[PDB]
């Protein structure tokens, strides 16, 4: 009900005579495109990565990006203390009722410094003062400005509507997790960390809790959401318990793909 | 360098001995993006390691997934070793299955 479309550019400049630019594109948590420095063309990572664009519309868009890639590399080394890391994050958030919001953020050495907002490039408060003149030069190019405004206001939302239609079965896919229990060393002396592993679930939203009967063990620590290589998610929920306290504990998993039938693993089931 | 990599090592499936599985090494929160990632079996570099495309989060920190096919045994120990400009020494994190 709120798909974030992100085009990520990663540019490294080691010196005057060495640079590479690599790009990835995400629709939510699914990669739709890859564009290595090695490759002349943008690679599809889905069957539906062209959306509802004809070949002609895609070739035009791709060509514009090929021009942007080469112009960017030249313009940066024109202006340019190596090495230099530049990141670009451009796309749109799609909301219900045919609504959206577009963005274009630029980072220098891992710090947010520039965005495109409204009709112009602007340095963010606290950005190095030496950026102000380059940004005024860049803002003199009305063609580039008009092109960015088109891409953010028109092309982004239009394209992503096409992806959402073309990629429906992937975006709506339901993958059931497998769960298993283990223990690891606790940082507390009399204790061991009980671990409930949940792997292979999609979409991302999940609920994992240690239970004594119907009582939630509210000390349950939810780990970070970690990616599997097959476009599914991994998560572990941990509970540090004293020796003997393990008896009668269960891990309970809720997920959309289980359709009401929760996974319940009891600790020491086979004793 | 700017930011130090965090390393998480986990299996795709429950790690049963003699059953084919996949070992994941998820490296996050690092900058700059230039990084060497090695997966280790009993201290030796595993040759067939597939790498995801490098990406970055809302905080601009980089992340990448390394994974390899492997068959767990009782005695074999696995780890992930990362070399990065943020750290003087390589960082090794061991798969914690029977730790
Ligand atoms: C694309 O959409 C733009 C707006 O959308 C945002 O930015 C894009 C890139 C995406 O990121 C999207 O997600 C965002 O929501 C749109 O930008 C708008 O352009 C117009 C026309 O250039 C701007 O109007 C002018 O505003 C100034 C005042 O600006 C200040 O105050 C306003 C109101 O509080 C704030 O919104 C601003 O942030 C500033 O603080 C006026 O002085 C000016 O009036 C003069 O010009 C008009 C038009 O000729 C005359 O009629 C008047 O008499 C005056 O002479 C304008 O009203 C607008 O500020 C700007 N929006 C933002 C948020 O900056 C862009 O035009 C779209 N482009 C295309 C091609 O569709
Ligand atoms: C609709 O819009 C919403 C909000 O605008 C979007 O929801 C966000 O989605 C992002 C990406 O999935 C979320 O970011 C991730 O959050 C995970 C959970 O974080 C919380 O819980 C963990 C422990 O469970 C805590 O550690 C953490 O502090 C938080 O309290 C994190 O685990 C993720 O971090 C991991 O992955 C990233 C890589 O992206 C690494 O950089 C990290 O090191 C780490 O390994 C990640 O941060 C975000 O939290 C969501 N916000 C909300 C409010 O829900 C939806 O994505 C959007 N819908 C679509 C379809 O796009
Ligand atoms: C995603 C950005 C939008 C892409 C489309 C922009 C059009 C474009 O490629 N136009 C370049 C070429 O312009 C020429 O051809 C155009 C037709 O395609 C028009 O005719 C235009 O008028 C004409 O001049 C143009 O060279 C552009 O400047 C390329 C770079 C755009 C860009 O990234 N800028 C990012 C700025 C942030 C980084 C600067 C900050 C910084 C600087 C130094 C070190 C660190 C950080
Ligand atoms: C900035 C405008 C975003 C909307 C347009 C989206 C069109 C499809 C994206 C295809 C991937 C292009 C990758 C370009 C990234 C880069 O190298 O800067
Ligand atoms: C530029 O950087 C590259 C990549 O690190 C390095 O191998 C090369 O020696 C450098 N060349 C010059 C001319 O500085
Ligand atoms: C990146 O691509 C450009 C253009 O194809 C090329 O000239 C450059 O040498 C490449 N950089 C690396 C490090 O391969």
């Amino acid at each position: 009900k709120n798909y974030t479309f992100r085009c990520l550019q990663m540019s490294s400049f080691a010196n005057r005579s060495w640079s590479r630019t690599d790009s990835v594109v995400w629709l939510g948590d699914l990669q739709t495109h890859r564009w290595s420095n090695d490759s002349a063309t943008i690679s599809f990572t889905k069957p539906w990565s062209q959306g509802k664009l004809s070949n002609q519309q895609w070739e035009k868009l791709q060509h514009m990006f090929q021009v942007h890639r080469v112009s960017f590399t030249r313009d940066i080394q024109e202006l340019v203390d190596y090495p230099i890391e530049i990141q670009l994050s451009a796309g749109c958030e799609m909301y219900p009722g045919n609504a959206s919001e577009s963005f274009l953020h630029v980072a220098f050495q891992g710090k947010y410094v520039v965005r495109f907002w409204g009709t112009s490039w602007q340095t963010v408060p606290g950005a190095p003062s030496w950026l102000d003149l380059p940004i005024k030069v860049l803002n003199a190019d009305q063609g580039t400005s008009a092109t960015v405004q088109m891409l953010l206001n028109d092309t982004c939302p239009l394209f992503v509507r096409g992806l959402l239609e073309a990629g429906k079965s992937d975006l709506e896919k339901q993958e059931k997790p497998v769960a298993w229990l283990s223990s690891v060393p606790s940082s507390a002396h009399g204790h061991r960390q009980l671990v409930c592993h949940v792997s292979g679930f999609y979409p991302k939203p999940v609920w994992v809790m240690w239970m004594r009967g119907d009582q939630e063990q509210q000390g349950t620590h939810r780990g970070d959401f970690l990616p599997n290589a097959d476009e599914t998610w991994y998560l572990q929920a941990t509970l540090d318990v004293e020796a003997g306290e393990e008896a009668g504990l269960a891990c309970r998993v809720k997920h959309s793909s289980l359709g009401g039938q929760d996974i319940i693993l009891y600790w020491h089931h086979h004793h | 360098i700017q930011k130090t990599p965090q390393i998480q090592v986990y299996s795709r499936h429950p790690p049963e001995n003699g059953k084919p599985n996949i070992l994941n090494c998820y490296v996050t929160q690092f900058h700059p993006p230039h990084i060497e990632i090695q997966m280790l079996k009993n201290g030796k570099k595993i040759p067939k390691v597939e790498m995801s495309d490098m990406s970055f989060s809302k905080d601009w920190s980089f992340y990448i997934l390394a994974h390899t096919e492997f068959t767990p045994t009782e005695t074999d120990t696995y780890a992930c070793r990362v070399k990065h400009a943020s750290m003087a020494e390589p960082k090794t994190v061991y798969w914690d299955r029977d730790m």
